[PDB]
Parts: C-alpha cells; sequence; structure tokens
RNA sequence: CAGACACCAUGGUGCACCUGACUCCUGAGG
RNA sequence: CGAGACUCUGGCAUGCUAACUAGUUACGCGACCCCCGAGCGGUCGGCGUCCCCCAACUUCUUAGAGGGACAAGUGGCGUUC
C-alpha cells in the first residue's frame, strides 16, 4: 500500500512534465521541475533501494541466532 | 576510504602513457575507447580504472614530468634546455685575497696573489 | 499550498523557537514544512541527513518502539494526528508551538560523561550538543506517553498530549522534566 | 580590422556542449548537442538576462550525443551518439522517424547534405557510411578510409559537387567524391590525431587541424597544399566564416580567431581564470560554429555555456 | 582424484593441472588472465615529410 | 609535559620422522 | 601465493534487437449498458468480459547484446605523490 503511494506520486508529476516536454513547452515543464526538486521527494530520479538478500545461519538477513557459552 | 588503486592498474597506466602520449587526451570517455584499441583488457571495470588513472597522469604530465614517471620526448627537451653556463671559469678572479697557506700554494706554482693576515677572535667561524 | 505548506489540519505558521542554542535542529517551516511527514524512510543514509528531518517527523518515528508496535508508521501517524487535536482543545493555541516549547524545556544543558578518578564513582561535567538535546527530549516524551498508556484507560494520543502540555509550561507531572532536573543537578555536582 | 565583443551568454545545459549547429533559415535557432543524452532546440530571444529560452527537448539516448546537424530548413535533426546509433528526429515536435542501426560502436559524427538526402557518418568502428533518410545504407565506404577512427565527416556544398571531407586519427584527411565513393585526394602532412576538419563555404579551401595545433590550408579544388597557419595548441574545432575568410579555431587555453585574407590575428579570446590547481584549472572550448549571416559566432564550452559574440569594429 | 588401494589403508592421489592456455589456444578458458593486459605497439604520429598532397 | 593510576591464588599427557634413475609409452606408418 | 583483481546477484538504460505458452498502448470502439457525470441525445470518460485488425510498441513483463562509476568534472588538502 505505501510502496504504491510513493510510486504513483512520482509517475503523475513525471507524467505532466513529460507531456509538456515534447508537446507543449519547456518553460512549463522546467517550472514544475524547479518547484518539486527544492523541498525534494525524488519524483524525477529513481530510488536505488530494493531488498537485500538473506544469507544463511540467521533467522533474518542480518539478524543471527543466539549463541550460548559456558 | 575504500577501493584504492592496485598495482595492476598503475603498471598498465605507465605503459600506455609513455608509448601513446600524443594519442591520449584528458577526457575519461575517449581514453576508455583508446584503451580498447591499444590493449586487450578482459574486464570493463579494470579498463575503466586504467583509463581513469591515465587521464589523471596526463593532467600532471602536461605541466612537465612528474614523480615516478617520465616520457622520452620530455626528457630530450630538459636535456637541451640544460646547457647552463654558470662560470667561464675563472671569472677572472686573479689577484684577490686568499688564505695565507693557499697563498703559498699559488706562490710555489709561480703566481701568488694578495692574501689575508692576522687572527682575531678564534675559534674561526665562531 | 506553495505559498505556505500547512500541516494536515493545523498551521505551520506562528511556531517560535524560544531558545537561541537549540536552533537548526528545531524547524517546521525553515524549509521543512509538510502536510504529511515522510521523506523516503531512510534517515541513517548520511550523518548530514538528520538536519533534514524536522522535529515533527522525528517524533512520529521515535514513537514506534516495543516489539508489536515496531514498524507501524501508519498507526502512529493516525495516533499523532489525533494527539495534535487533543492538544488544541486543551490549550487553544497552535499544537506545534506547544510541541516546540515542550522540547526546549525538556532538553538538558549540562549532563555527565564518565571520567576515571580512583575507581570511585565520579564523572565530568560536560555540556551536550543541541542535536543531542533534541534527540534525548523526543525520546523522553515518547517513552513517557507510552508508559502511562500501558496500564491505564488513556490512549497513546491522550498521554502524549498531556506530556507535551505539562512540559511546555512546567507542572512537574511530565516525565521528561523530572528526568532533566536529575541530569542537570548531577552535572553541577561531581568532581 | 574588426573585433568580437560579448553579446550575451546562453544557459541551461548539463554536461559539455560538444556541438552547436545553426540553420540558414533561422539564425535564431541554435541546435546543441550535450553530454546529458538529449539534444536541446533553443529559440533565441536575443537577450541580456539570457540569450534564449529552450523550445524543445528531443528525448533520450543511452549515452552522450557527440554530434548533431540540422536540415537546410531546420525541421529535422540528425544526431550521432555514442550508444552506437544515429537517430532521425522531427526537430520541432519529437517522434523519431527512424533509428539508423548499422554501427556496433560509437558514432562520433553525423553530417547532412544541402539536398537533405545524403547523410554521411563517421564512427570509431572505422567506417564512413552513406545513408538515406529512410535508414537505407547506400554505401559503406571502407578501404582507404583511415587506418583508425573517423573523427569527423563534413559535407562540402553539394551544388558545386557532392564531396565529403573526412578526418581520422591516422593523421590523414581523405577527400571523397560521392556517388562513386572514390578518393579525390589524400591529404598527407598532418601531425597527430585529427580532431577536426572544416570546409570553406564555397568548397574552395579546406582547413584541417588536430593535436598538433597547426591549421593547414589546402586547396580543395586541386588537392594541393597552400600554406600553414600557426596555432601552437590543440584545435578542437575549426569553422570558416560564411561571409568572410576568417578562420576561428577553438584551442586549449583560448579561442584564437584569425583573418585568412589578409593574414593577421583578429583576436585571442581568453577563457582562463583564477582557480589554480593547476592541472584541472583550464576549460577548453570544444566547439565553435559561425551563424548563418556571420554576424554572430557561437562557441560551445565545457563549462556548459554557449558564449555568443557579435562583431563590432 | 584417484583412490589408490593399499593393503594397510587407502591413499589419496590428487592431481591438479593448470592449463597453459587462457589467452591463447585459441583462446583458452574464460578470457585472458584477469590481472594481465597486453598492448600492441605505436609506430605512428611522426613524419619528417613536409605537407604535400596529390590527386588520386 | 602541568587532574585522579585498587585485591586476584591454583592446575596434566604420547605418535613432528629420513634415498637418486623424465613413457599416456607412441602401438596407421613407425 | 592469499585477498584485491575476479565472478554472480541487486540497482541506471521510453537507447539497441524481439515476443500470439507474455502484456501494453492506441484507435475505430460497438455490445453486455449503467446512466455515474458531462452533452438534448447520438457521443465522450469509465472496473471487467466481449469486438478484433494487414495497427503500433517493448513503457510495465521477459532476456539478449550495449553504455554508465573511473574519485570522472570542478574546488581545497597532502612529500602536491
Amino acid at each position: 500500500h505505501v510502496a504504491q503511494i510513493y510510486a504513483i506520486r512520482q509517475s503523475i508529476s513525471k507524467a505532466l512534465v513529460a507531456y509538456y516536454q515534447k508537446y507543449v513547452d519547456e518553460a512549463s515543464k522546467k517550472e514544475i521541475k524547479d518547484i518539486l526538486i527544492q523541498y525534494d521527494r525524488t519524483l524525477l530520479v529513481a530510488d536505488p533501494r530494493r531488498c537485500e538478500s538473506k544469507k544463511f545461519g540467521g533467522p533474518g538477513a542480518r539478524a543471527r541466532y543466539q549463541k550460548s557459552y559456558r | 576510504m575504500g577501493r584504492v588503486r592496485t598495482k595492476t592498474v598503475k603498471k598498465a597506466a605507465r605503459v600506455i602513457i609513455e608509448k601513446y602520449y600524443t594519442r591520449l587526451g584528458n577526457d575519461f570517455h575517449t581514453n576508455k575507447r583508446v584503451c580498447e584499441e591499444i590493449a586487450i583488457i578482459p574486464s570493463k571495470k579494470l579498463r575503466n580504472k586504467i583509463a581513469g588513472y591515465v587521464t589523471h597522469l596526463m593532467k600532471r604530465i602536461q605541466r612537465g614530468p612528474v614523480r615516478g614517471i617520465s616520457i622520452k620526448l620530455q626528457e630530450e627537451e630538459r636535456e637541451r634546455r640544460d646547457n647552463y653556463v654558470p662560470e667561464v671559469s675563472a671569472l677572472d678572479q686573479e689577484i684577490i685575497e686568499v688564505d695565507p697557506d693557499t697563498k703559498e700554494m699559488l706562490k710555489l706554482l709561480d703566481f701568488g696573489s694578495l692574501s689575508n693576515l692576522q687572527v682575531t677572535q678564534p675559534t674561526v667561524g665562531m | 499550498t506553495p505559498d505556505i505548506k500547512l500541516f494536515g489540519k493545523w498551521s505551520t505558521d506562528d511556531v517560535q523557537i524560544n531558545d537561541i542554542s537549540l536552533q537548526d535542529y528545531i524547524a517546521v517551516k525553515e524549509k521543512y514544512a509538510k502536510y504529511l511527514p515522510h521523506s523516503a524512510g531512510r534517515y541513517a543514509a548520511k550523518r548530514f541527513r538528520k538536519a533534514q528531518c524536522p522535529i515533527v517527523e522525528r517524533l512520529t518515528n521515535s514513537m514506534m518502539m516495543h516489539g508489536r508496535n515496531n514498524g507501524k508508521k501508519l498507526m502512529t501517524v493516525r495516533i499523532v494526528k489525533h494527539a495534535f487535536e487533543i492538544i488544541h482543545l486543551l490549550t487553544g493555541e497552535n499544537p506545534l508551538q506547544v510541541l516546540v516549547n515542550a522540547i526546549i524545556n525538556s532538553g538538558p544543558r549540562e549532563d555527565s560523561t564518565r571520567i576515571g578518578r580512583a575507581g570511585t564513582v565520579r564523572r565530568q561535567a560536560v555540556d551536550v550538543s543541541p542535536l543531542r538535546r533534541v534527540n534525548q527530549a523526543i525520546w523522553l516524551l515518547c517513552t513517557g506517553a507510552r508508559e502511562a498508556a500501558f496500564r491505564n484507560i488513556k490512549t497513546i494520543a491522550e498521554c502524549l498530549a498531556d506530556e507535551l502540555i505539562n512540559a511546555a509550561k512546567g507542572s512537574s507531572n511530565s516525565y521528561a522534566i523530572k528526568k532533566k532536573d536529575e541530569l542537570e543537578r548531577v552535572a553541577k555536582s561531581n568532581r | 580590422t574588426e573585433q568580437m565583443t560579448l553579446r550575451g551568454t546562453l544557459k541551461g545545459h548539463n554536461g559539455w556542449v560538444t556541438q552547436i549547429a545553426t540553420t540558414p533559415q533561422f539564425p535564431d535557432m541554435i541546435l546543441s548537442a550535450s553530454r546529458d543524452k538529449t539534444i536541446i532546440m533553443w529559440k533565441l530571444t536575443r537577450d541580456e538576462t539570457n540569450y534564449g529560452i529552450p523550445q524543445r527537448a528531443l528525448r533520450g539516448h543511452s549515452h552522450f550525443v557527440s554530434d548533431v546537424v540540422i536540415s537546410s530548413d531546420g525541421q529535422f535533426a540528425l544526431s550521432g551518439s555514442w550508444d552506437g546509433t544515429l537517430r532521425l528526429w522531427d526537430l520541432t515536435t519529437g517522434t523519431t522517424t527512424r533509428r539508423f542501426v548499422g554501427h556496433t560502436k560509437d558514432v562520433l559524427s553525423v553530417a547532412f547534405s544541402s539536398d537533405n538526402r545524403q547523410i554521411v557518418s563517421g564512427s570509431r568502428d572505422k567506417t564512413i557510411k552513406l545513408w538515406n533518410t529512410l535508414g537505407v545504407c547506400k554505401y559503406t565506404v571502407q578501404d582507404e578510409s583511415h587506418s583508425e577512427w573517423v573523427s569527423c565527416v563534413r559535407f562540402s556544398p553539394n551544388s558545386s559537387n557532392p564531396i565529403i571531407v573526412s578526418c581520422g586519427w591516422d593523421k590523414l584527411v581523405k577527400v571523397w567524391n560521392l556517388a562513386n565513393c572514390k578518393l579525390k585526394t589524400n591529404h598527407i602532412g598532418h601531425t597527430g590525431y585529427l580532431n577536426t576538419v572544416t570546409v570553406s563555404p564555397d568548397g574552395s579551401l579546406c582547413a584541417s587541424g588536430g593535436k598538433d595545433g597547426q591549421a593547414m590550408l589546402w586547396d580543395l579544388n586541386e588537392g594541393k597544399h597552400l600554406y600553414t597557419l600557426d596555432g601552437g595548441d590543440i584545435i578542437n574545432a575549426l569553422c570558416f566564416s560564411p561571409n568572410r575568410y576568417w578562420l576561428c579555431a577553438a584551442t586549449g587555453p583560448s579561442i584564437k580567431i584569425w583573418d585568412l585574407e589578409g593574414k593577421i590575428i583578429v583576436d585571442e579570446l581568453k577563457q582562463e581564470v583564477i582557480s589554480t590547481s593547476s592541472k584541472a584549472e583550464p576549460p577548453q572550448c570544444t566547439s565553435l560554429a559561425w551563424s548563418a549571416d556571420g554576424q554572430t559566432l557561437f562557441a560551445g564550452y565545457t563549462d556548459n555555456l554557449v558564449r555568443v559574440w557579435q562583431v563590432t569594429i | 582424484v584417484r583412490h589408490v588401494l593399499l593393503r594397510q589403508g587407502v591413499l589419496g592421489i590428487k592431481v591438479k593441472i593448470m592449463l597453459p592456455w587462457d589467452p591463447s589456444g585459441k583462446i583458452g578458458p574464460k578470457k585472458p588472465l584477469p590481472d594481465h593486459v597486453s598492448i600492441v605497439e605505436p609506430k605512428d604520429e611522426i613524419l619528417p615529410t613536409t605537407p604535400i598532397s596529390e590527386q588520386k
């Protein structure tokens, strides 16, 4: 649900800009890019973060099983 | 911090710089392609590190020769520049003050000159 | 909306920082106004990054603690929005101004760091960074609200509202204030 | 003799402006290739808070656009790019008509005829190719077509005769007669990899220069060597004036502008600046193109600004 | 690996051979060696001849 | 250099090992 | 020699070449047709099924070849290394 929210917001703003960039005019698209990029929310640049692989010997990815010691 | 250059990169870089000096630029992208032409490098990451260091070297090199590396043409240029003449040898320096024992060295070689005398405030230079 | 970016039913306007030493880790409009807090869900990416995060967003994040309540931001956002409303009825005002005042009053000045002195229990009086003062304040207040709610009728929203107002102008019924007075007193003493 | 004063400056590129091109019909157009994987079409409002405002962005490649060229009318754009393709766009809207695929390696240069139907390209896969506007490759001129990369291909005015002049990294210039693709003349005498070559606007002379920094003047009507004009520093781009015989060369530390009839140095325009480091201190000017009417001179710089000068006495 | 049966146990023979072909023959397994790079030679970018051209 | 400097003992065992003579022997031909 | 280098996976390619055991777009969109809204209504927009092309595409989906990261550009610092 959250993943999708963030994705949609990025696509709609990008959409508007994309349409104006090829068909309408540059000044409109550029104005939109200015307003967004400043406070920033990464709506014109991609997020790198995708799931990190799980490795054995733990119950989690970086979580590891309790050890026991005398 | 991490990913400091290894020996393999630097060796190749020295090689390339010396023998392809005129061909090489100062721009990563064009140099990367030149490294494909003038060598067989089996990985792109390796080729990029080589190319990369070679631009950095070219930038230093075009201020004259720099530490640990030299190009043959630049060596010739320095050689020619140094013809330097700092005396002509004696100036002439004839008939000037000399030490009282350096005086007897000239005297018994059929010359002599004017000479220093007297000792005041020894130790000398102190 | 682009003229001033408000909160989701309250204003970001008329929020004043009542201290000159706690500046630039208290913000809500000094660029950082949001209708809904959320940046990208990382805040540990750079050491720089903490400055970006305003006090409001930091307060929502710190709340979700203790295993069941971990990793539920949506629940916290609903609780927090409700909490702001509870503050507004109880004191009028702007709830964010109440929040800012609470942070300033709860933040310690001097604290103590460990120093060796014969192996006896002594410590060195030290001032702490304003970033630390804000971080610790937010911790104290969230932990206070949760602690009250646990075995009492009142919900986290209500207890959080009560905790902020008591700290905002002293009452000595706020956990954060009580803890701060202990830390500063001990600091003054020592070796 | 006249001189150049700075009329204004154009903004608004990311990465080096590798090429600039004007069209005859609109001296208020400037098409510019840049390192940002996009070519930007600008409408020049000739101005003094800017000097234009971008009209269109022609979107997208996987690697930098090295060279670009326009039609004689300036309604279509032909770009060559280092993603191993050339793309034909409608300049004033968008939409690729065609993608020209036939290179497996970087396309350094694209050029277009004045009849707008011969399109020639030079590439780092060591070919000169002759193409139609339909993406149909008419000729693939190999053999005696440089030993090495093809840095640039230029079109001589085609209504004299259709002749192209190519320059390559084997330190030679090859002149070709198209429609039979055989050498008119091989120009030998250069030192160092050739960055650029330019034709005169009536195709009478040719100026070729590279790493050596020596612009060599050749008679392109007989294939004979006139004389040499001395620079002393790498020439990135050469361009003759359309209404004068003035050659402008974008060198490493400075743009050196000269008058080739009579011979004198019109100006040396500096671009060097206090910022000592000193091995990363210079920009160099990588391109220069004269306007249609030759009043204005546009130069593309690696500081991401096209600087325009208008000639004043 | 080969197991050589002995009348007092088993002995393990392990033979490991590293091929003389990796950048040749023709070419051997997975590219040239990963830390080795081979150049050509230059022999270009010089002339003593003066600029002259002639029709072809 | 030129801030602070504390008690704390005890505990067992073996095999580490020693010589030189290049074939998968090719096995159509040889 | 080990590690680095290397390889494999994850992320950046509206560029490249493809797709009817994969989809998407895009009409013409009609029907099931609901009027939910606009339009008097035809018609337009609409979750899905159905109309399907000698449609178009590879964006999502797929996997092949390609490029992108080299501290590259720039500025400080350092034996200026």
